[PDB]
């Protein structure tokens, strides 16, 4: 939804001292610098009518922009880094496990029996999740991409198949 | 013995059917293969007439 | 990369509040939140987020980052964010 | 370079432009141009197979340099001896077209000063 | 030369009278038999070509084409096995005669000594494949399809006849032994460059030529499978193979008045090569980047430079195979999601990995790696052209950007990067679409290592 | 894995360098010192520059032909 | 990156001017734009890798700068310095990949400079590897540097070529002597900056093996073939001094200048930021529009 | 004579003996990774073989092995320029590719594609070595696309990364403006 | 917003602000992350123009036009200063190579079955 | 003060700097809620079709082919030959052409001008 | 030697006389003693293996020959007979004419590589045996195109020869 100044100065901060770190790169420096942005912060956390709440918070994002690290620090797994998106070429989906070979299919018997388990409960379990969903969702579908759960008894939470079957993030 | 096999079939082999190729199949059809003549210096002799290639003359006797 | 387990991972994070000399080393719980449990808000937070993140290496979505907030919902997601099941 | 600062941020006329030069004949002022000659001669650097930039009037110590390297195989690490005294002809050539540069700079010194005292007169 | 026209003659009543459940496997077990007997077609002399009888006859610019139509003939029918299964056993045997009747006129025409003969023979293959385009075909707009396809090339065709009448009341005989031995000077009078005009538009229509292009991407896009392949593969090409055999009597008004075409297609190939780049639909790529290639050839011939008839030929047979794996691989991808979105279906490989090995040596094939016939062919129309200016290099060195600009591109959004979670229609890989992928590419490195019978007959 | 990890770390100390790796960087270290300033005095003439650079200035118009300014 | 991007197959183009050297050097003004596009190189390659927030990125601009050098030889027309330049090249450079590799593997997939320090008592065969590596290229007596970097800038130095294309070679082997000092400092000078889970280590043998059988090049490299290879040099013994030794003068500048700025990261104060470090750190803003403006504007008229 | 030019010969053979045993699937998975590791390696010592014989006797041949087609005037051959350049490349060349992919098999340690890294790394090197060995110029280009389109490959060893397609797109742009002038 | 309507051929479809695939959140849930899609939503005409691999249309530290005026301002110093060295090369105040046998003309190529005037030197 | 950044066609000004999000005002956050909604129904009706163990087909997406249709098919039947339409055809069709007409034709006859009375090198080019 | 020096002249083979003053043992010469005994030996029996019984039965091939035609000059015109004959005479000898610039090309190939440096002087009668190969071979075929012809050949050969004769007669003054 829309911003709000909290939640938008905690994005501030995020970025402010990445930019810091990767500027000064030295723990104990960016550390003394780090803690006094904090009193720095706080210096002015009592302002007056809601404008000039914006409008320091207007100068507060320039500023960061032209203090933002030009070459700031993105840990490579995350999104910007090295790692980012490394491991997708691994990425494979989980309905390969039903066209496996015969053959091959008795090679790992004890895994294809456990994915017989596994899709079953989500074939048993799929149309009870999505009937309570439908007629526990408002009217005009869902107000936001939130997802009930299994509140009920003997249910699972609804559209949990993919979510609960994702791809593990090392799938090596 | 490992290095043994590495040699005879992915080494010894191989030296066997290219020397099998170049100089009893490519050196028989002419020029295919060309060899730049040795810098023959003076003093050495020619393995067939033996001729000893003009002994160098004099120096200007530069030392240090 | 070792067989990372959620036990070693929140020890780690439970180390970081205890690091927290803001959090006092009696003050440290499970379920230390924040702005309530502990009083240090939002702001008095994301850079306890930071902080973790710079010695987790991941960097947690920032919409949960500052949303996550007591340990052991934080420790959560570490758990899903390497998803091992231990 | 003081022959650079002295063309371009001073006079050029007293000082060999690199292309130019020489601008004067060798026996202007130094006669007997006797021809020098060195050792080892366009068929022996042709035997030699020796390069055509290297065939220079130190070509004798060269070819000697690498008979000698042709049998100091295996060690390589040998005729430094006859290695350096063909740099003394590098060296003697050397300095002898420094000897040129600055000959025919002298010669581009005392040009300015002749025309000046030969021309300024009248 | 009835050792190759007969059997497949005959090869209508073989699949018309085969059993329900042959057919197929009847239709390809003797395709391959009769690929061999064209295979004997290699044997030519130096340069007086082989002249079976009074009308039929070939030379070293016909045989690569006959061998290539002959033994694409088969592939086509393992193609065709998917998509169309499911249909009664008539129109299969009715399919098949298609494809039988389509070849067959296709390996008369390469071969007729008769220029009228070639020429009944030429435009006699849009009967053929109008119904195959048309009947066969799947999206909605293959009715238009058909109507371009035919009028395009039937536009430039009656010029064509009426010039070929002419020349006959004018010279006696349009043979090409006999026109090629009293080939006299045509003259630069404006009754002269208009019989240029008409005996070459024919040919520069299905060529394509720029703006005369539309036709391949409204046809080989809503084509059928089989037909798809069969257009670009061989059927372009018919143009080509009458361009060499014409020229001969066109001198000297083509070195006059071929910079307008010269000039559309140098423009054009990197115009449809850019064009290429910026499609939504893959399909649409390798008819496109096939009108590049294609757009080549006619530089070629324009100056007619040995070396240019060098490379006519070898791009000819290389463009000709290497449309058809593509055509062949984005059929894979299609039926298995019904739609020539290459957005919709992104990083095969995390899928169907053999899909991917030979998705990309059929790109780099595209590209033009030497030792492939693909480059050497590609790169003496480069020659030649520096040789008639040398500024030429420069905007086809652009087309030299914009290929593998686009012919990689297709790779990492098809084949290579990520898949979306959403389609599990994606399947193993049945053995006949790698097989028919090993027949069409591997054939390209084998006599790459052999150039000099499909260089041409300027050997 | 667990039949393994024979350089078995833990948090926060020093990552149990073993002596050979420690060893081993001053060996090579040693040999590098040892055989570039073996050179440094066995033919340092090779990069003292080896022969000497005259100055032009230092020179005589008698050797060198020019005539002064008097012809 | 280290096999393909360092010195093996980026030398092949260069290396094909010195293959054409019979008819490369034979028009005089052909050589010039030679010395033109390898000057430039040198100036902004060793320029984006003054700053530079990695382990990779300074490698290759201080390959593409000395590629930017062979080029220039033949250029002054010297085919062998070119090639026994490559030669070199690809002893030292192919290291300064492999310990940073070994960096991105023993500090878990860490590449950036701002992310790890105390790497010298913690990381010791690739901090000697890493010394070594940068002072066999930093031009220095006894090996790569000198049969190599030695006798290429004195090579330039004496021979007639245009007073920047000499000028680029001075200022990029300084900075060559800048930047490897630069991430040596980041590397080993300062305290730990890696997660606090310690797992950094390279007691696999088969690594430590890999490192030493290329050590005896890195240090050794002309030496084991200098008077074995036949002198294609035309020599000139004699020449002033200066610039012979400019090579080790440049070399000093370099280092200090590095280390001020090093103690600037040492000393406690926020550093402004200014135009030149971000010049450098996104190769002067080139791929910032070549890479956005031209494709751009010519493929949306493909559409 | 005898010796020198079949030597080097050998070394372009026996190195390309690894990749048509990963073809054939003859390698038993981690096994290839050190197979090839070896073979490299002795394609390193034999290499020094032909050296050996440049630091002595200096002489330097051009080998004309096969014969493609002759256009006309113009008859191409498999044409090696084997000399001084050619034969002390080869050893500096392949020992750096030794060396470096012992670095990788330890750092590409967990990927499951270690051997259709390390065959990709294999011909790589064939498609260096020709080059210098090259002797027309054809030849020569072949090795110059063989190289760049396999760094495209080699550098889109992970197709879950884009940048690495992106960034294999200006690798091969900026490697096609320079074959222009090829 | 539909796209200008004047002989463009868009007619319905809307225009779409210059956001490419690698501008958008790459923490948002994405049905198809690959260009950072999802499932129904609008799709931007020139969306294979704008797309992760292809061009980006993201924000700058610092502005283009700066960019403009340093990469303009930058390129340009060399050539002409290059330009003025083209004039004023570096060198060595050391003489030409003077060469026995006429410079190398009997075997530097030059023909010497016509007069090879043999231009001698002497050690100055 | 400081450097400013400026908005471009690909270095689009941030959100961060444009004072103009950051106008908080009830019009724009009223809004919100519908787009919300709507990817909320997006999402539902792509999670179940997708999550559902009988979809065993391809769940297409109607913006999908809504922009195949346009990009390829809409343009024509949409066309209005404008002057400007007129005028881009002209300097994107027949205009490049000319220009290569110009500089083809001109270097061709300056060739042939070379060769007539011998001023031209043929040295080695026997292979015509 | 299956080729002959009259049409593949190749330098004669002059090798130095090494004097090996030093003491190290030459591993040179050690590497070829163990390869001739290594190598060469076993793969030169199968040589000798290969010969005999490639002795056992020779069989021999002939030289095809073909006796010269009247040429297109004799040739009558638009006659279809006899224009077959000279045209395939022609022709022929356009692939005659391709081979023996190549075999000066090889010639020429051969001449550089095994003379080394010293070719620019060792070459230079067999640079200038070249041109006028190359310039007679253009007089011969130049400009005919891809769809060249005997009688197109004597075209260009008649255009060049009145221009010559009417030079001549002008060149008489
Ligand atoms: C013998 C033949 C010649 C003599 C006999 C014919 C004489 C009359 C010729 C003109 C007839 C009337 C033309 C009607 C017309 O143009 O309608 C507007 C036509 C038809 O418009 P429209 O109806 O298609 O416009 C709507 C378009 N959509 C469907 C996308 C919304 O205008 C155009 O086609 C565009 C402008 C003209 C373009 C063609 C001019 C150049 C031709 C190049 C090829 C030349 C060969
Ligand atoms: C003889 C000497 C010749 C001249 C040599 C000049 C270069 C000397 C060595 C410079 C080393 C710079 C260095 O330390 O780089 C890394 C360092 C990282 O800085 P960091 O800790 O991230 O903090 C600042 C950013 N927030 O970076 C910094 O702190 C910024 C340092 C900027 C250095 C710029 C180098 C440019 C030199 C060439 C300019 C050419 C202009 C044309
Ligand atoms: C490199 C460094 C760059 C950066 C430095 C250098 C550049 C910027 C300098 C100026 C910085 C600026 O004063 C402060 C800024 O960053 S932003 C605005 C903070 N003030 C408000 O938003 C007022 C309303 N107050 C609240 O919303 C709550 O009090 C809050 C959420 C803050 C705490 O809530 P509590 O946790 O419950
Ligand atoms: C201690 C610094 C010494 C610097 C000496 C000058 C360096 C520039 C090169 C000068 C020599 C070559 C050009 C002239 O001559």
């Amino acid at each position: 939804a829309y911003l709000t100044h909290q939640q938008k100065v905690l994005r501030l901060y995020k970025r402010a001292l990445r930019h810091l770190e990767s500027w000064c790169v030295h723990r104990d420096k960016y550390r003394y610098f780090a803690c006094l942005m904090r009193a720095r912060f706080d210096e002015h956390k009592n302002e007056k009518d809601m404008v000039k709440a914006t409008q320091l918070l207007r100068q507060a994002e320039e500023e960061f922009w032209y203090g933002q690290h030009p070459q700031p620090y993105i840990f490579p797994e995350s999104p910007g880094g090295t790692s980012y998106e490394r491991y997708e070429c691994y990425k494979v989906p989980e309905w390969c496990l039903d066209d496996w070979h015969p053959s091959e299919k008795a090679m790992y018997p004890d895994y294809f029996a456990k994915r017989e388990q596994w899709k079953r409960l989500r074939r048993e379990s799929w149309e009870r999740e999505v009937k309570q969903l439908q007629e526990e969702t408002p009217p005009g579908g869902p107000r936001t991409e939130a997802l009930p759960p299994a509140r009920k008894e003997g249910d699972l939470p609804p559209l949990w198949w993919h979510i609960v079957t994702r791809p593990r993030e090392r799938p090596m | 013995y490992r290095h043994s096999i590495f040699a005879v079939t992915h080494v010894l082999i191989p030296v066997w059917i290219i020397h099998y190729y170049l100089k009893y199949h490519v050196t028989a059809k002419p020029y295919t293969v060309v060899e730049r003549k040795p810098r023959i210096f003076p003093g050495d002799t020619i393995l067939e007439t033996g001729e000893v290639i003009p002994l160098m003359k004099e120096f200007p006797d530069q030392h240090h | 990369a070792p067989p990372l387990t959620l036990e070693a991972i929140k020890d780690r994070v439970l180390y970081v509040l205890k690091l927290y000399d803001k959090i006092d080393p009696e003050k440290l719980s499970v379920n230390s939140h924040f702005m309530k449990d502990l009083g240090l808000d939002s702001l008095d937070q994301v850079e306890i987020i930071m902080a973790m993140e710079d010695e987790f290496g991941f960097e947690i979505p920032d919409i949960d980052a500052e949303k996550l907030m007591c340990p052991q919902e934080i420790v959560d997601y570490i758990a899903d964010k390497k998803d091992v099941y231990e | 370079g003081a022959h650079l600062a002295r063309r371009y941020l001073g006079d050029a006329s007293k000082e060999p432009d690199p292309l130019r030069m020489p601008t004067f004949p060798p026996d202007y002022g130094f006669p007997e141009r006797k021809e020098r000659e060195m050792v080892a001669t366009q068929q022996e650097m042709n035997d030699a197979q020796l390069m055509l930039q290297q065939r220079d009037y130190c070509a004798h110590y060269l070819i000697q340099l690498l008979k000698c390297k042709r049998d100091s195989f295996p060690n390589f690490l040998a005729c430094k001896h006859e290695q350096h005294d063909w740099d003394y002809c590098e060296h003697l050539d050397y300095v002898k077209r420094m000897k040129e540069f600055e000959r025919e700079r002298r010669l581009l010194q005392r040009k300015k000063r002749r025309e000046q005292r030969e021309a300024e007169m009248a | 030369m009835l050792k190759i026209i007969i059997p497949t003659t005959m090869l209508l009543p073989m699949t018309w009278m085969s059993k329900h459940n042959m057919i197929w496997i009847n239709a390809t077990v003797h395709s391959l038999l009769i690929s061999l007997i064209s295979l004997s077609l290699l044997n030519q002399l130096g340069e007086n070509s082989l002249n079976f009888s009074l009308t039929f006859f070939s030379d070293s610019l016909s045989a690569p084409l006959l061998v290539l139509t002959t033994w694409l003939l088969p592939l086509m029918l393992m193609a065709s096995q998917s998509h169309l299964s499911k249909e009664t056993t008539t129109r299969k045997k009715l399919y098949i005669t298609m494809l039988i009747l389509l070849q067959l006129f296709l390996i008369m025409t390469f071969t007729a000594t008769e220029l009228i003969l070639f020429y009944i023979l030429f435009e006699a293959t849009l009967v053929p494949t109008l119904i195959i385009i048309t009947r066969w075909g799947n999206q909605t707009e293959r009715l238009n399809a058909g109507l371009y396809f035919l009028f395009y090339t039937l536009a430039g065709s009656l010029p064509l006849l009426v010039a070929l009448v002419y020349i006959q009341n004018t010279t006696g005989s349009l043979n090409f032994l006999i026109i090629h031995y009293w080939s006299h000077p045509l003259s630069n009078s404006w009754s002269n460059i208009f019989m240029w005009l008409a005996c070459i538009m024919a040919f520069m229509v299905k060529m394509p030529l720029y703006g005369l292009h539309l036709w391949l991407p409204k046809a080989h896009v809503e084509a059928p499978i089989a037909g798809s392949m069969v257009l670009a593969a061989v059927l372009l090409k018919l143009g080509g193979y009458g361009m060499m055999r014409i020229t001969t009597i066109l001198n000297p008004l083509t070195n006059y008045m071929a910079y307008p075409f010269l000039m559309l297609s140098m423009w054009g190939m990197i115009m449809t090569s850019s064009i290429c780049l910026r499609q939504t639909d893959l399909k649409s790529l390798i008819a496109y980047s096939s009108v590049s290639h294609m757009a080549l050839v006619i530089v070629a011939i324009m100056i007619q430079t040995p070396w240019s008839f060098m490379g006519a030929t070898a791009l000819m047979i290389a463009h000709g195979l290497t449309s058809s794996m593509l055509f062949c691989l984005a059929n894979t991808n299609y039926e298995r999601v019904h739609s020539r979105t290459m957005i919709l279906a992104r990083g095969l490989q995390t899928l169907l990995p053999l899909m991917a090995t030979w998705w990309l040596m059929a790109s780099l094939t595209n590209l033009a790696l030497p030792p492939s016939i693909n480059l050497i062919g590609e790169l003496f129309i480069i020659t030649a052209s520096f040789s008639w200016s040398n500024i030429t290099i420069i905007l086809m060195g652009m087309n030299m950007m914009i290929t593998a600009l686009y012919s990689l591109y297709m790779l990492i959004t098809t084949q290579r990067g990520k898949y979306t979670h959403h389609i599990n229609n994606i399947k193993a890989s049945f053995t006949r679409e790698n097989a028919l992928m090993a027949l069409h590419i591997l054939p390209l490195l084998l006599l790459t290592l052999n150039p000099k019978m499909i260089l041409g007959p300027l050997y | 894995a667990g039949g393994g990890v024979h350089i078995e770390p833990r948090y926060r100390q020093f990552p149990q360098l073993t002596r050979s790796q420690l060893i081993q960087a001053e060996f090579f270290s040693a040999t590098m010192w040892f055989w570039i300033l073996w050179r440094f005095w066995h033919d340092s003439d090779a990069v003292l520059g080896h022969f000497p650079y005259p100055d032009p200035s230092q020179w005589t118009d008698e050797e060198l032909g020019i005539l002064p300014d008097d012809e | 990156s280290a096999l393909l991007h360092s010195s093996t197959m980026v030398v092949a183009g260069v290396f094909l001017l010195i293959r054409f050297y019979p008819l490369m050097e034979t028009n005089k003004l052909v050589q010039t734009m030679t010395l033109c596009l390898g000057a430039i190189t040198t100036l902004f390659t060793a320029l984006c890798a003054i700053t530079q927030n990695d382990i990779k990125k300074i490698v290759a601009f201080s390959t593409s700068s000395q590629l930017g050098l062979m080029m220039v030889t033949i250029g002054i027309n010297q085919p062998h310095l070119a090639f026994l330049h490559i030669c070199m090249h690809a002893f030292f450079k192919a290291m300064l990949f492999m310990c940073s590799g070994s960096i991105i593997h023993s500090l878990n997939d860490e590449q950036d400079i701002r992310k790890m320090g105390g790497l010298y008592k913690a990381m010791p065969f690739t901090t000697t590897a890493l010394i070594i590596g940068s002072l066999a290229l930093t031009g220095m007596p006894y090996l790569t540097g000198f049969y190599s970097k030695d006798l290429i800038i004195e090579a330039v130095n004496m021979s007639y070529t245009n007073a920047w294309a000499l000028l680029m070679t001075l200022i990029a082997t300084s900075l060559t002597a800048a930047y490897s000092t630069r991430i040596i400092f980041f590397a080993f000078l300062g305290k730990p900056r890696f997660p606090p889970l310690v797992l950094i280590n390279e007691n696999n043998p088969l690594l430590i093996n890999s490192i030493k059988r290329l050590l005896i090049g890195s240090i050794f490299a002309g030496f084991i073939i200098s008077n074995n290879i036949p002198p294609m040099t035309v020599p000139n013994t004699t020449m002033p001094l200066y610039m012979k030794m400019t090579a080790l003068i440049v070399t000093i500048m370099g280092f200090m200048l590095a280390l001020e700025l090093n103690n600037t990261t040492y000393y406690l104060k926020f550093k402004y930021p200014s135009q030149t470090y971000k010049f450098s750190n996104m190769l002067g803003y080139y791929p910032s529009i070549m890479h956005r403006l031209p494709t751009y504007h010519n493929l949306s008229m493909s559409q | 004579m005898n010796p020198f030019a079949s030597l080097t010969l050998t070394t372009l053979i026996i190195l390309t003996i690894p990749i048509m045993m990963s073809n054939s699937n003859i390698y038993k998975t981690n096994l290839y990774p050190n197979y090839v590791k070896t073979t490299v390696s002795y394609a390193f010592t034999l290499s020094l073989v032909p050296l050996l014989m440049f630091m002595h006797t200096g002489q330097e041949m051009i080998i004309s092995n096969w014969h493609w087609m002759t256009l006309q005037t113009v008859e191409l051959s498999l044409s090696f320029k084997m000399d001084y350049f050619s034969v002390m490349f080869i050893p500096v060349a392949l020992f750096v590719t030794w060396s470096i992919m012992e670095f990788s098999m330890w750092y590409m340690h967990s990927d499951p594609f270690i051997n259709r890294f390390f065959k990709y790394l294999v011909l790589f090197l064939i498609t260096m070595m020709i080059l210098v060995t090259a002797n027309n110029l054809f030849q020569l280009f072949i090795g110059w696309e063989g190289v760049g389109i396999m760094s495209f490959l080699l550098i889109g060893w992970w197709h879950g990364r884009t940048d690495a397609n992106t960034a294999a797109l200006q690798a091969i742009l900026y490697n096609r403006i320079g074959d222009i002038g090829f | 917003e539909p796209y200008p309507d004047d002989g463009m051929g868009y007619g319905d479809y809307p225009k779409l602000p210059d956001r490419s695939q690698q501008e958008r959140d790459p923490w948002y849930d994405w049905d198809h992350p690959d260009l950072r899609l999802n499932w129904g939503e609008p799709i931007h005409w020139d969306l294979d123009m704008y797309i992760r691999n292809r061009v980006d249309t993201s924000p700058t530290p610092v502005s283009w036009n700066t960019m403009c005026k340093h990469l303009s301002g930058f390129v340009a110093f060399m050539l002409f200063m290059f330009w003025v060295g083209e004039i004023y090369p570096s060198y060595q105040p050391v003489g030409p190579k003077q060469y026995p046998y006429n410079d190398l003309y009997l075997e530097r190529g030059g023909d010497p079955t016509k007069e090879p005037e043999p231009v001698v030197h002497y050690e100055i | 003060s400081f450097p400013k950044y400026k908005p471009s066609r690909l270095a689009t000004l941030p959100a961060t700097l444009d004072p103009a999000e950051y106008d908080i005002s009830p019009e724009t956050r009223k809004a919100q809620a519908e787009r919300l909604a709507i990817r909320s129904r997006l999402k539902r009706e792509y999670l179940l079709q997708y999550n559902d163990p009988n979809r065993l087909g391809v769940i297409e997406d109607p913006a999908l082919i809504r922009w195949t249709y346009a990009r390829s098919a809409n343009i024509y039947p949409n066309f209005r030959p404008t002057p400007k339409t007129s005028l881009l055809g002209a300097l994107f069709g027949i205009g490049p052409l000319f220009f290569w007409y110009y500089v083809f034709k001109t270097d061709r006859d300056k060739k042939e001008k070379l060769i007539q009375e011998g001023k031209l090198d043929q040295t080695f080019n026997i292979s015509y | 030697d299956s080729w002959d020096k009259d049409v593949y002249p190749e330098p004669p083979r002059r090798t130095p006389a090494p004097a090996p003053q030093t003491s190290l043992p030459n591993p040179v010469t050690y590497l070829t003693k163990i390869f001739d005994l290594l190598v060469d030996r076993p793969v030169t029996l199968a040589r000798e293996f290969i010969e005999q019984q490639h002795a056992k039965n020779r069989y021999y091939y002939y030289h095809r020959e073909f006796r010269r035609v009247p040429d297109i000059t004799e040739c009558e015109e638009k006659d279809i007979l006899c224009m077959f004959e000279a045209e395939m005479q022609w022709r022929r000898d356009y692939k005659v004419d391709q081979e023996i610039v190549n075999i000066i090309q090889e010639r020429l190939k051969a001449c550089q590589q095994r003379e080394g440096e010293s070719y620019r002087q060792n070459c230079a009668k067999e640079l200038e045996q070249f041109t006028q190969v190359s310039k007679a071979f253009q007089d011969r075929y130049s400009d005919l195109g891809a769809h060249y012809s005997a009688r197109k050949c004597l075209a260009k050969q008649k255009q060049r020869m009145l221009a010559e004769r009417k030079a001549a007669k002008e060149a008489a003054a």
